[PDB]
DNA sequence: CGCATGCTGCTCTACCTCTCCATGACGGCGACTGCCC
RNA sequence: UUCAAAGCGGAGAGGUA
DNA sequence: GGGCAGTCGCCGTGTACCTCTCCTAGAGCAGCATGCG
C-alpha cells in the first residue's frame, strides 16, 4: 500500500575494521577541516 | 579463519627484521601515555598502561 | 508414518532414463547423411534388445569385476537412386546397471551417483543501484543448454542487448533483425512511448541493414553479409541441436511471461523476446503486477540425478560418433558397405566409462554402517560440473532460506570447508518429474482437520498464499483443532490467527528433520549445533560383535534398517523346516518351500564385517512379514549402533579432565565393544622383456624357518595365523646379471596380524579375464577381533563425543547401595555450558526401563499434549520402579535423580548423592591403533632429497613455517639449524652426524641443503643470471665467483644415511 | 589526507620541513595507535602497546624524494628519513642545494615489497615481478635479517646465534 | 670464513648461457648441445645418444659403467670411453649438467614483453600494442625511411601499405634510391641494437630539465630504464633470445607407475614441442622454402617458446591429455606450492612421530608420558651406541638383530637411554610461541600421549580427538638449549601481557571453591579452640570436626578477612593495664602501651586446609 | 575333406584449430578509450 | 675387494582437530 | 592538448594429519577362430 519512512536510533568492530586500519584503505567518511579558523557557520540554506 | 591466517602472514613479513642491536640512541623524544577513558569513566587505568 | 520408499530419487531416475531418456537421445541424432546426399543411416532406437548380464551381483563382487549389460540398436542403409536397404543391429556399448539397492558396481567397488541442486532455466529480473544514479532493471534469460541473453535498461531510458559476451547493442536492430514490422511490435508491447524514444535515439533500422549490423557486432572483421547474420542468428537461437530450453524451461517461461505457446516447441520465439522487454518497461515504470526475483528461492532451484547426467554423457558420446560415421562414409566410391562396418562403439564406451569412473559427481560409497549408507543416497550438492566452484560460494548461497522448510534439513551439514555446500532431505520429501521438492500437507475445512482425504504435496511458490499450521498442533478427537490462538506461516512469515482461517496442517512434527536427526530422544531439549554433531557421528559408529537395541528409542528405528536390505521378512504364513548358519527354509501351507542364504563374514568399504545370523528356531510358528533373519548393525528388526551401560555423573581424581573418559575393565573381559574388522592384500605375476614372473616356494635368501605355512605353491593356507613381516605369496622376477631372479613377495604391512580366511585366486586358461600383460592374481583376506583401549573414542546421541583414558578395575569404581560397581563416569561439567539436557533424561528413562524390563519408545517433540510432558513422564515411571521393585533407595522424593554412591578404594560414600542411570553409547571408527606413527629414516624424494611423507611409506612430520616463527621468537638457534639442515637434505651431513652419534664423538658442522641449489638451476633456467660471490680481501682485486655444485671433499656420500661396520 | 594537511600547516608555520614531516609522522601515528587499540578493547582483549608500536613505525618512516638538488636521487623514489636528513646536512654543510621531500602512509603489503632483498621480496608475493625487476636493476643481496639465512642454512642473527 | 657473502642477479647473455652448457672433452669436439626429442628407448630402458636424456651431455646413468658396458671399476677415474664417448664418473653429477639449446631463429623472452612494467615498450618509446603487432608477424616496420616524405622511422606499416610502396620503390624511376628497409618479423634485435644509451640519457635530461607539466613521470621512468642499464653495463639487445638452456635431468625425471605405464613430466612434452618446431623450421630454411611457409614456422616456434617460459600469460594455454594445463618452468616457483613456500621455508624431518594425547594427573609439569612403541625407533642410534659400549655387544648388525628380536635388555638399556633427553612436542596450529615446548619423557604403556593438565590452555588441547607431534634434539648445543630456554616448567606468563598462563582451570578451582566456603548447615563442632593449625588438621582429619564449621585458632601472623570491620570493637580494659580486644574475627589481647600478646582467628578447617598447604609448598 | 576373413594384442610416434566450454565472488591497482571542451 | 633392492609424480572426492 | 568517467585485466584469499579412486590418442602389423562347398 505505502511505504513509510522514519529515523532510527542506532555498534561494534572487528577484523574487517583492524585489516583497514592497518593496510592504510580510504573510507567513505568523516569530512576534515584543513585550516585552522574559530568559526563554523552552518549555514542552513533555503 | 582463512582471513586471521592471511593477516598473521601479513603482519610477519612486514616486520621480520626488527631485532634488538643497541644498547641506546641517546634522545630526548617520546609520547605522553594517559589513561584511556570513555568521558564520564575510564576503561584502562594509567598504571596498568 | 506414512513413510514411504526412502531411497526413490535414484530408481525413478533409473526408470525414466530406462524408459524414455535413451529413446529421445537416439532418435533426435538417427538421420545421418553425407554431402551428396546419397546414403542414409537410420537408428531405430525402439528396441534396445537388452542382452542380459554374464555375472551375477556376487559374482561381480568377489571377482571384482563390473556389473553391467550389453545394448544392441537396429539400423538400416538405405542408397538413393538404386535401391538397396539393408537391416542389421549394431553393439553400441556397455550400460552399468544398477542394483536393488538403488548403487552400482564398478571395479568390484560400490559408487553412488550423488544429486546436484542447480538454478533452473528462464527469465530472471533484477534492479541494481549505481553509487549517484537511479535503479537501473536488468534481465536475463538462461536457456538448458545454448547461449544465454541479458536485456539492460539505462540510465536514460535506453533497453540494451547483449548476446553471450559480445559488445551491447541496441534491442531495434535485434527486433529488425528476427522479422518483425513497426506495427507488431507497437501493438504487442503496452507502452510504446518508452520504446519509442529508443526508435528516435538509435535510429529505425530496415531488415537488411539489422542483419548487416548485427554479422559486424557478432563477428567483428570480417566482411558483412545478409547470409551471414541469418545463418549465425538461426545456428544461435532457433536450431534444436545447438539450442534446447528444455520442458522445465518452456514450463518456466509460460509461467512468468504469461504466454501461451505449445509445450513442444523447445526454442526461442518471438512472442518470448516481445514479452520479456514489455515486462521489463514495465518493471521501470512501476505497473503494478511485477517483481523482481528471488535466486535461492526453493522454487528457482532445480534437482538433477543420474538420469539427466547419464543422457548429457550419451549425448556428447553420439556427438563424437556421428563425426566419425560422416568421415568413414565418404572414404569410399564403391558401396562395399554394410551398417555394422559404419559404425564404431569406442567413443561411447569411453564416454560412459569416464562419467561412471573418473567423474567428481560418482562417489565412492560410506558403508560403516547401513545408517551412513542409507543417508549417502539422499544428499544434495551445491558444487559440480554445472554448479558452484568453492572460492566463488560465498555468505548467501550457505544460509538457511525461509522456503527449505520440511524440504531440506537444517541441521546436519559438515564442519569446515564444506559447511552449508551439503544438505540432506528432509523426511517426507519428494521430487516431481520437473525437479522441484515437495512437501505434504492435509486440508482443513471450518477448522476440522480432514485426516480422511488424501493429503496433498506441494512446492515452495504454491504454499505462499495459503495459511500453513505446524505439525504439532493438538486436536480432540483427530478432528477440530483446539485453542484460541495458532501459529501460522503466510508469505515466509510467522504470525498467530484464529483457527477457523487456517488452511493447510504439516503431517507430522519430524517432517522438518532428517532421518539421522529423527533418531535422537528428547530433542527439543538441545543445542542445534550438538544436535549437529550427535547426528554426524552416528554414522561413524562401528557394528559390534553382540548388537543390542536401546531402552529409550524414538520409533522410527525399525525403519531406518529396512532399506539396507540385510534383514529378511517370511512372506509366508506358514512353518519353519530347515535352519542351519547358511540357509533358512519355510514352508507355507500346501504352498510349496522357500529358501534364503544368508551372506557370511564379508567385507565392506571401510573393512567392516558384513554377517548375517538366523533368529528362528527348526518348526516355528511363522506369521507374515515376521523378521527371520537379521544382519551385522541390527537386531531383531531394528538398527542397534551401541549399548546400554551404567553411567554416573561425577568427577574422578583428574581422569574426567576436558572430555576424558573413565571406564571399567568389565568392558573388556565380557566383550562389550569389540568389532571385526576384514583386509585385503593383492599381488600380481606379470611378464617383462627381461622374462616372464613365476609364483613358487623357491625363494631365494630364505630358510625353512621361514615357510612354514606356505601350500608348496607358494601361497600361505587359510587359517594360519600372521605376524608382521609375515611372507603371503612368494614370487621371483627375472632379473639380468649363476641364478638371475630377485626375490619382491609380498608380505604384511608393520602393524597387521590376524587370521587368514579367504585366498581367492584367478588364472588364464581358465575362463578369468585379466588385465594385459599378466599372468594370475592372488587375493588375500585377513580377520582380526579388536577391543577397547586407552585412547579410543566414544560418543553418544546427543553430542558428547569423549577419548579414554584410564580403565579402572571393577573393586576402584564407585558402587551402589546394593553392591553393583558402576561402567562409566562422567564430568558434569561439559553438560551446563553446551546445553544438553536431553542425556540426563535418557539416563533416568534408561534407569526406570532397566528396572522395569519396558523399553520405552518417545517421539520428539512431545510438550504439544502437556506443559512438562518429559519430566512428569520420566518421574511418574521413576516412582512406578520404585513400588514394584520394593526397594526404596531407587528414587527418593527430595533428589528425584540423585542416590547414595560409595568409594570402592576406602568404603566411604561421597558428600552429596549423585546421578546415575543407563546411557547408550556408540564406538567410533576413530581407533588409536590407525593413529600412531614413527621414524628414523627411510626413503627421501628424488628431486629435492628430503624425506617422504606418509604413514605407508614411513614418513616424516612436516615443520612448517609457523613453527619456524615461533623457533625464532624463543631466541633458538640452533635447534633450528639441525632441522633445517641434518634431519633433512643435507646429503652429506646426514651420514656424518649418524654415524657422530653412533661412535659416540661430536656431530660435524652442516654444509648447504640440496633445495637451495634445486632452485639455483631451476632460476638459470629462466635465463637468469644468479651466483653467490666472496668478497675480495684488498682494495682492486676482483669479487670470486663460488662454485656450490663441487664437492671438495673426495668421500663416501651415498643416497641415504648407513651404519658403518 | 589528513597527513598532507599537517604537513602542509607545519610547512606554512614553520621553516625546516624535517620538523613538519616529523610532527606530522607523529600525530598520525598516535592516530593509528590509539584506533587499533580501541577495536581491540570494544571486546575483551588486552594486548600491550609496545606490540602495535613496533608495527606502526614500520608503516611510518619513509620519504617521497622531489627535486633532488645534486645527490644521486631522482624524484619519485621512497627513502627513508634518517637517511635523507643524512645526506642533506652531509651536502649542504659546504653550502649546495638541498632536496625536497613528502611524507608518505605506506601499508602493510606495500611495505613488505619495498625491502633491500630481493630474496626475502620474492619469497611473500608477486616472485616474477619482483625478479625481473632485481634482474633488471642487477641487484645483489647481502643476506641480513631472518627468512634469509633460513633459506640458505645459516644461524640466524637473533638470540644465541647474535654473535 | 663462511664460503660465500652475497647473492647477485643480473641478464644473461648468449655466451653465459652457452658457457653454462658446453663442455669439453679429451678430442677435438665439444658435446653439450640437446638435437633430437627422443627422451628414452622403447624396447630397453636406456637413453638416447642425442636427447633430453643423453649421456654423452649429462653423464652417466650407473656410476662408474659406461653406456656400452667396456669399461667399469672405481679404478677407471677421468677416462672417457671410446666407442661411445661416455666419461665414467658418478651419477650424481646428473643432476649439474644443463645442455643448452641453439634456436634457428631469434625470439622475444616473454617476461620483458609481457608485464605490469613492460621493459622493451619502455626502451624503445613504443606503446605496448605496437611492439606485440610486430612480433607475432601481425605488422612490419621501417628500419630506414631514407629518401622519402611520408615514412617515418619506427612507424607500423601494412600488407597493403607494404605493397603499394613496393610499386613504387621497385619501378626506379626516379628520387627513390637507398631503398627503404621495413621488415615484418619481430627486428626488436636491431631497433634495440641501434640504441646509444649515452646520448639517449644525455637527451632526456636536457628535456627533463625546462618544463614539467603534470606528465614528465614517463620520461623520469625511461631515464631510470638507461640509467639501470648504463650502471649494470648490460645490452638490451639480450632480452631477445638465441639460445635456451636446458635443466639437468633428475629435476625432470621418468617415473614407473605400478602396471608398467610412464608417468613423464611436463617439462619434456614442452622441451619436445620447442625441439621438433626448431628442427622443421631449419629444414625448411635448408631447402629454399617459400617466404610465407616460413614465416608461419618462425611463429609457431616464439609460441612454443613462450609457452615453455610461461604458460597462459600472452595467448592461449596449451592443454595436455586432459583439458588441464600444463606446467611450466614458472609455475614451479610462483605459487603456494611452488619452491620457496613448500621446500625452503619448511620441510619434513626424521627423528619425529605423531599420536593421539591423553590427560595424566600425577605427572609433574616439564614430565610428559611416551609410549614404548615410538621411543624404541625415535632413539635407535642412542640405544645402538649404548649397546656396543656397555653390555659389549660386537658390530652394529648384531645390535640391530637384537632390537628386532626384542631381547629384554633392549627396555633396560632404552630406559637410562632416555634419562636427561628433552623432548618437543607440538601441536597443529601454532598461533605463538608456547605452541612448541620442550618436556621430560617417561616410558609409558599404551599408544597414547600423556599430557599434564595444566598446560593445556598453552597449547589450547582438548581430550576430544586432538593429535600431537614429537620430535628430539639431537646435538649437545640443542638439548643444553632445549633445557635452559624452552622447558614447560619456565613458561609463567605470557609475552603478549604479562599475566599468569599456568593457573588451575576447570575443576580445580571448583574443588577449591568447595573446600573454602562456608555452609549454615551441617557444623558439628563449631566454637572449639584449638593450638595451632596442625591440631585443627589432625582433629579434622579423623571425623570430630565439619569440613565447614566455624572454630577459633591460635596464629601469629597476617591475615586478610572479607567482610571485616576495620574499628576495634569490644575493648574491655582489664586488670593490670591489659586490655582484650574482640573484633569479629580476631581476638587480639595486648599489653599496656606495648606490644601484641596473643592472637586468635575464627575461620574453617577448609581454609586452615588451603593456607596451611600453600605455606607448607613455599617453606619446603 | 580343406579354404577364405574379422578380431585382438603389441608397437610406434607425435600436436596444430575450432561452436569455447563459461557467462552466480570481491576488493585493489594500473593501463587503454571515447567524449567534452 | 663390490651393493643393493625398495622407493617413487599429478588430479579429483570425503573426513578429524 | 587537458581532463577525465568508464572499462579491462592481473594479484590475492589458515595449518597439520588420515582414507579412496584414476592416469594419451590414432595408425600399422601379425597370428588364431569361423561358415561354406
Ligand atoms: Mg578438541
Ligand atoms: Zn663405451
Amino acid at each position: 500500500l505505502v511505504l513509510l519512512v522514519f529515523e532510527r536510533a542506532k555498534i561494534i568492530q572487528g577484523l574487517p575494521r583492524i585489516e583497514e586500519l592497518l593496510e592504510a584503505r580510504k573510507p567513505k567518511e568523516a569530512c576534515i577541516l584543513a585550516r585552522r579558523p574559530g568559526v563554523a557557520h552552518i549555514n542552513y540554506s533555503d | 579463519t582463512a582471513d586471521s591466517g592471511y593477516l598473521t602472514r601479513r603482519l610477519v613479513d612486514v616486520s621480520q627484521d626488527v631485532i634488538i642491536h643497541e644498547v641506546d640512541c641517546g634522545t630526548s623524544r617520546g609520547l605522553f601515555v594517559e589513561a584511556m577513558t570513555d568521558g564520564d569513566r575510564i576503561l584502562i587505568p594509567i598504571s596498568q598502561r | 508414518f506414512h513413510l514411504p520408499d526412502l531411497v526413490a530419487i535414484q530408481r525413478n531416475s533409473f526408470r525414466w532414463f530406462l524408459e524414455e531418456g535413451l529413446i529421445e537421445e537416439l532418435e533426435s541424432f538417427s538421420p545421418i547423411t553425407d554431402y551428396t546426399g546419397k546414403l542414409e543411416l537410420h537408428f531405430l532406437g525402439k528396441q534396445y534388445k537388452l542382452k542380459r548380464p554374464k555375472y551375477d551381483v556376487d559374482e561381480a563382487k568377489r571377482r571384482d569385476g563390473t556389473y553391467s549389460v550389453q545394448m544392441y540398436v537396429p539400423t538400416r542403409l538405405i542408397n538413393k537412386e538404386t535401391g538397396e536397404i539393408k537391416e542389421q543391429e549394431v553393439f553400441i556399448g556397455d550400460l552399468p546397471l544398477m542394483t536393488d539397492r538403488g548403487t552400482f558396481i564398478i571395479n568390484g567397488a560400490e559408487r553412488v551417483i550423488v544429486n546436484q541442486i542447480v538454478r533452473s532455466p528462464g527469465v530472471y529480473y533484477k534492479s541494481e543501484r549505481d553509487k549517484n544514479g537511479r535503479l537501473t532493471h536488468n534481465a536475463s534469460l538462461i536457456p538448458n543448454r545454448g547461449a544465454w541473453l541479458k536485456f539492460e535498461t539505462d540510465k536514460n531510458g535506453l533497453v540494451w542487448v547483449r548476446i553471450d559476451k559480445t559488445r551491447k547493442l541496441s534491442a531495434q536492430v535485434l527486433l529488425k533483425a528476427l522479422g518483425l514490422s513497426d506495427n507488431e511490435i507497437y501493438d504487442k508491447l503496452r507502452h510504446p512511448e518508452y520504446y519509442q524514444k529508443t526508435i528516435d535515439k538509435e535510429g529505425q533500422f530496415s531488415e537488411d541493414e539489422a542483419l548487416m549490423e548485427l554479422y559486424r557486432k557478432l563477428r567483428p572483421g570480417e566482411p558483412p553479409t545478409v547470409s551471414g547474420g541469418q545463418q549465425l542468428l538461426e545456428s544461435r537461437f532457433f536450431d534444436p541441436k545447438r539450442y534446447d530450453l528444455g520442458r522445465v524451461g518452456r514450463y518456466k517461461l509460460n509461467k512468468k511471461l504469461g504466454l501461451n505457446v505449445a509445450d513442444t516447441v523447445r526454442t526461442l520465439t518471438s512472442e518470448d523476446i516481445l514479452a520479456a522487454i514489455d515486462y521489463l518497461i514495465n518493471l521501470e515504470l512501476d505497473l503494478g503486477g511485477c517483481e523482481v526475483d528471488d535466486i535461492d528461492h526453493l522454487g528457482n532451484r532445480r534437482v538433477r540425478s543420474v538420469g539427466e547426467l547419464l543422457q548429457n554423457q550419451v549425448r556428447v558420446g553420439l556427438n563424437r560418433l556421428e563425426r566419425i560415421i560422416r568421415e568413414r562414409m565418404t572414404v569410399s566410391d564403391s558401396d562395399s558397405l554394410s551398417p555394422a562396418s559404419l559404425v564404431n562403439p569406442k567413443p561411447l564406451v569411453a564416454a560412459i566409462k569416464e562419467f561412471f569412473g573418473s567423474s567428481q559427481l560418482s562417489q565412492f560409497m560410506d558403508q560403516t554402517n547401513p545408517l551412513a549408507e542409507l543417508t549417502h543416497k539422499r544428499r544434495l550438492s551445491a558444487l559440480g560440473p554445472g554448479g558452484l566452484t568453492r572460492e566463488r560460494a560465498g555468505f548467501a548461497v550457505r544460509d538457511i532460506h525461509p522456503s527449505h522448510y520440511g524440504r531440506i534439513c537444517p541441521i546436519e551439514t559438515p564442519e569446515g570447508p564444506n559447511a552449508g555446500l551439503i544438505g540432506s532431505l528432509a523426511t517426507h520429501a519428494r521430487v516431481n518429474d520437473y525437479g522441484f521438492i515437495e512437501t505434504p500437507f492435509w486440508r482443513v475445512e471450518e477448522g476440522r482437520v480432514r485426516k480422511d482425504l488424501a493429503p496433498v504435496y506441494m512446492t515452495a511458490d504454491q504454499e505462499d498464499d495459503l495459511r500453513v499450521a505446524p505439525g504439532d498442533v493438538a486436536t480432540d478427537d483427530a478432528g477440530y483443532i483446539l485453542g484460541t490462538t495458532i501459529p501460522v506461516r503466510y508469505r515466509q512469515d510467522f504470525t498467530t490467527t484464529t483457527p477457523e482461517r487456517v488452511d493447510y496442517v504439516a503431517l507430522s512434527p519430524v517432517q522438518i528433520i532428517s532421518v539421522a536427526t529423527s533418531l535422537i530422544p528428547f530433542l527439543e531439549h538441545d543445542d542445534a549445533n550438538r544436535a549437529l554433531m550427535g547426528s554426524n557421528m552416528q554414522r561413524q559408529a562401528v557394528p559390534l560383535l553382540r548388537p543390542e537395541r536401546p531402552l529409550v528409542g524414538t520409533g522410527l528405528e525399525p525403519q531406518a534398517a529396512r532399506d539396507s536390505g540385510m534383514v529378511i521378512t517370511s512372506p509366508v504364513d506358514g512353518t519353519i523346516s530347515y535352519v542351519d548358519a547358511t540357509h533358512i527354509e519355510v514352508t507355507a501351507d500346501t504352498g510349496e518351500k522357500y529358501g534364503y542364504a544368508l551372506q557370511k563374514y564379508q567385507r565392506s568399504n571401510q573393512d567392516t564385517c558384513l554377517n548375517q545370523r538366523p533368529i528362528v528356531f527348526e518348526g516355528d510358528r511363522v506369521q507374515r512379514g515376521q523378521v527371520i533373519a537379521d544382519g551385522s548393525a541390527t537386531e531383531k528388526g531394528e538398527l542397534a549402533l551401541g549399548q546400554n551401560i551404567l553411567v554416573a555423573y561425577m568427577p574422578w581424581e583428574g581422569y574426567n579432565y576436558e572430555d576424558a573418559i573413565l571406564i571399567s575393565e568389565r568392558l573388556v573381559y565380557d566383550d562389550v565393544y569389540t568389532s571385526i574388522h576384514i583386509e585385503k592384500f593383492e599381488i600380481e605375476a606379470r611378464q617383462t622383456k627381461l622374462g616372464p614372473e613365476e609364483i613358487t616356494r623357491e625363494i631365494p635368501n630364505v630358510g625353512e624357518d621361514a615357510l612354514r605355512q606356505l601350500d608348496e605353491n607358494g601361497i600361505i593356507r587359510v587359517g594360519a595365523w600372521v605376524e608382521s613381516g609375515d611372507i603371503l605369496v612368494g614370487k621371483v622376477t627375472p632379473k639380468g646379471e649363476a641364478r638371475d631372479v630377485r626375490d619382491n613377495s609380498l608380505r604384511v604391512p608393520n602393524g597387521e596380524k590376524g587370521r587368514v580366511v579367504d585366498v581367492r585366486l584367478f588364472t588364464r586358461e581358465q575362463g578369468d579375464e585379466l588385465p594385459p600383460g599378466a599372468n594370475m592374481v592372488v587375493r588375500v583376506y585377513v580377520a582380526q577381533k579388536r577391543k577397547i583401549q586407552v585412547g579410543d573414542k566414544m560418543a553418544g546421541r546427543h553430542g558428547n563425543k569423549g577419548i579414554i583414558s584410564r580403565i579402572l578395575p571393577c573393586e576402584d569404581m564407585p558402587y551402589l547401595p546394593d553392591g553393583t560397581p558402576l561402567d562409566i563416569v562422567l564430568n558434569p561439567l561439559g553438560v551446563p555450558s553446551r546445553m544438553n539436557v536431553g542425556q540426563v533424561f535418557e539416563c533416568m528413562l534408561g534407569w526406570a526401563g532397566q528396572l522395569l524390563d519396558a523399553r520405552f519408545k518417545v517421539t520428539p517433540f512431545d510438550e504439544m499434549y502437556g506443559a512438562e510432558a518429559s519430566r512428569l513422564t520420566v518421574n511418574a515411571k521413576l516412582s512406578e520402579a520404585r513400588e514394584q521393585t520394593g526397594q526404596p533407595w531407587v528414587f527418593s522424593d527430595d533428589e528425584p535423580g540423585k542416590i547414595q554412591v560409595y568409594d570402592g578404594r576406602t568404603g566411604e560414600p561421597f558428600d552429596r548423592p549423585v546421578t546415575v542411570g543407563r546411557a547408550y553409547m556408540l564406538k567410533l571408527v576413530h581407533l588409536v591403533d590407525d593413529k600412531i606413527h614413527a621414524r628414523s629414516t627411510g626413503p627421501y624424494s628424488l628431486v629435492t632429497q628430503q624425506p617422504l611423507g606418509g604413514k605407508a611409506q614411513q614418513g616424516g612430520q612436516r615443520f612448517g613455517e609457523m613453527e619456524v616463527w615461533a623457533l625464532e621468537a624463543y631466541g633458538a638457534a640452533y635447534i633450528l639449524q639441525e632441522l633445517l639442515t641434518v634431519k633433512s637434505d643435507d646429503m652429506q651431513g646426514r651420514n656424518e652426524a649418524l654415524n657422530a652419534i653412533v661412535k659416540g664423538k661430536a656431530i660435524p658442522r652442516p654444509g648447504t641443503p640440496e633445495s637451495f641449489k634445486v632452485l639455483m638451476r631451476e632460476l638459470q633456467s629462466l635465463c637468469l643470471d644468479i651466483a653467490v660471490y666472496k668478497a675480495s680481501t684488498e682494495d682492486y682485486e676482483e669479487d670470486k665467483e663460488v662454485d656450490l655444485m663441487a664437492d671438495v671433499n673426495q668421500r663416501r656420500t651415498p643416497s641415504r644415511p648407513t651404519y658403518e661396520s | 589526507d589528513l597527513l598532507e594537511i599537517y604537513y602542509d600547516y607545519f610547512r606554512e608555520q614553520l621553516g625546516e620541513d624535517y620538523e613538519a614531516a616529523l610532527e606530522s609522522l607523529r600525530r598520525v601515528q598516535a592516530l593509528l595507535v590509539n584506533e587499533v587499540q580501541s577495536v581491540y578493547q570494544s571486546q575483551g582483549i588486552d594486548i600491550s602497546d609496545k606490540h602495535i608500536e613496533v608495527i606502526v613505525r614500520q608503516m611510518t618512516s619513509k620519504v617521497r624524494i622531489d627535486d633532488g638538488g645534486d645527490t644521486i636521487m631522482l624524484p619519485g623514489e621512497l627513502h627513508e628519513l634518517r637517511e635523507v636528513y643524512n645526506s642533506n646536512n652531509t651536502m649542504a654543510l659546504t653550502g649546495m642545494a638541498p632536496a625536497q621531500f613528502t611524507p608518505v602512509l605506506l601499508g602493510i603489503t606495500k611495505a613488505s615489497l619495498n625491502t633491500n632483498s630481493f630474496i626475502s621480496a620474492a619469497s611473500f608475493q608477486e616472485t616474477t615481478r619482483v625478479l625481473t625487476e632485481a634482474a633488471i636493476e642487477g641487484k645483489s643481496d647481502w643476506l641480513r635479517g631472518l627468512k634469509e639465512n633460513v633459506i640458505i642454512g645459516r644461524l640466524i642473527p637473533a638470540g644465541t646465534g647474535f654473535k | 670464513e663462511q664460503r660465500f657473502d652475497y647473492v647477485k642477479i643480473a641478464l644473461a647473455s648468449p655466451e653465459r648461457i652457452r658457457q653454462w652448457g658446453e663442455r669439453t672433452l679429451p678430442n677435438g669436439q665439444v658435446v653439450g648441445e640437446v638435437t633430437k626429442p627422443e627422451t628414452i628407448n622403447y624396447r630397453t630402458l636406456k637413453p638416447e645418444m642425442d636427447g633430453l636424456f643423453c649421456e654423452k651431455i649429462f653423464g652417466p646413468a650407473k656410476d662408474w659403467e659406461c653406456h656400452c658396458g667396456k669399461y667399469k671399476r672405481v679404478r677407471h677415474r677421468g677416462i672417457v670411453c671410446e666407442r661411445c664417448g661416455v666419461e665414467v664418473t658418478e651419477s650424481r653429477v646428473r643432476r649439474h649438467r644443463m645442455g643448452f639449446i641453439k634456436l634457428a631463429a631469434p625470439v622475444a623472452h616473454v617476461w620483458y614483453l609481457k608485464g605490469i612494467p613492460s621493459y622493451i615498450a619502455i626502451l624503445l618509446d613504443m606503446p605496448l600494442r605496437d611492439v606485440e603487432q610486430i612480433v607475432y608477424f601481425n605488422s612490419y616496420v621501417v628500419l630506414n625511411p631514407g629518401n622519402h616524405s611520408e615514412l617515418q622511422y619506427k612507424q607500423l606499416l601494412n600488407e597493403d601499405q607494404w605493397m603499394e610502396i613496393e610499386d613504387q620503390i621497385y619501378a626506379e624511376e626516379s628520387d627513390l634510391e637507398g631503398i627503404e628497409v621495413g621488415i615484418g618479423a619481430e627486428a626488436l634485435q636491431q631497433l634495440l641494437q641501434d640504441l646509444n644509451l649515452n646520448e639517449e640519457s644525455e637527451k632526456l635530461r636536457q628535456e627533463i630539465a625546462e618544463s614539467k607539466g603534470q606528465k614528465r613521470a614517463k620520461l623520469i621512468k625511461r631515464l631510470r630504464v638507461i640509467d639501470n642499464f648504463i650502471g649494470t653495463e648490460s645490452r638490451p639487445e639480450w632480452m631477445v633470445l638465441n639460445v635456451i638452456p636446458v635443466i639437468p635431468p633428475d629435476l625432470r625425471p621418468m617415473v614407473q607407475l605400478d602396471g608398467g605405464r610412464f608417468a613423464t613430466s611436463d617439462l619434456n612434452d614442452l622441451y619436445r614441442r620447442v625441439i621438433n618446431r626448431n628442427n622443421r623450421l631449419a629444414r625448411l630454411q635448408e631447402i629454399l622454402a617459400p617466404e610465407i611457409i616460413v614465416r608461419n614456422e618462425k611463429r609457431m616456434l616464439q609460441e612454443a617458446v613462450d609457452a615453455l617460459i610461461d604458460n597462459g600469460r600472452r595467448g592461449r594455454t596449451v592443454v595436455g591429455a586432459n583439458n588441464r594445463p600444463l606446467k611450466s618452468l614458472s609455475d614451479i616457483i610462483e605459487g603456494k606450492q611452488g619452491r620457496f613456500r613448500q621446500n625452503l621455508l619448511g620441510k619434513r624431518v626424521d627423528y619425529s612421530g605423531r599420536s593421539v594425547i591423553v590427560v595424566g594427573p600425577n605427572l609433574k609439569i616439564h614430565q610428559c608420558g611416551l609410549p614404548r612403541e615410538m621411543a624404541i625407533e625415535l632413539f635407535q642410534p642412542f640405544v645402538i651406541h649404548r649397546l656396543i659400549k656397555n653390555h659389549s655387544i660386537n658390530n652394529i648388525k648384531q645390535a640391530k638383530k637384537l632390537i628386532q628380536k626384542n631381547d629384554p635388555l633392549i627396555w633396560d638399556v632404552l630406559e637410562e637411554v632416555i634419562e636427561g633427553h628433552p623432548v618437543m612436542l607440538n601441536r597443529a596450529p601454532t598461533l605463538h610461541r608456547l605452541g612448541i615446548q620442550a618436556f621430560e619423557p617417561i616410558l609409558v604403556e599404551g599408544r597414547a600421549i600423556q599430557l599434564h593438565p595444566l598446560v593445556c590452555p598453552a597449547f589450547n588441547a582438548d581430550f576430544d580427538g586432538d593429535q600431537m607431534a614429537v620430535h628430539v634434539p639431537l646435538s649437545i648445543e640443542a638439548q643444553a638449549e632445549a633445557r635452559m630456554l624452552m622447558l614447560a616448567s619456565g613458561n609463567i606468563l605470557s609475552p603478549a601481557t604479562g599475566q599468569p598462563i599456568v593457573t588451575p582451570s576447570q575443576d580445580m578451582v571448583l574443588g577449591c571453591y568447595y573446600l573454602t566456603a562456608e555452609n549454615p548447615g551441617a557444623q558439628k563442632g563449631a566454637g572449639r579452640y584449638f593450638a595451632n593449625l596442625e591440631d585443627a588438621i589432625r582433629a579434622f582429619e579423623q571425623g570430630s570436626v565439619d569440613l565447614h564449621a566455624w572454630v577459633w585458632v591460635r596464629f601469629d601472623g597476617e591475615v586478610e578477612s572479607e567482610g571485616e570491620s576495620d574499628e576495634p570493637e569490644s575493648v574491655v580494659a582489664a586488670d593490670d593495664g591489659t586490655v582484650t580486644k574482640t573484633y569479629r574475627f580476631r581476638r587480639i589481647r595486648e599489653t599496656e602501651d606495648g606490644q601484641r600478646l596473643s592472637q586468635y582467628v575464627k575461620t574453617t578447617p577448609g581454609r586452615i586446609l588451603f593456607n596451611n598447604t600453600v605455606q607448607t609448598a613455599l617453606i619446603h
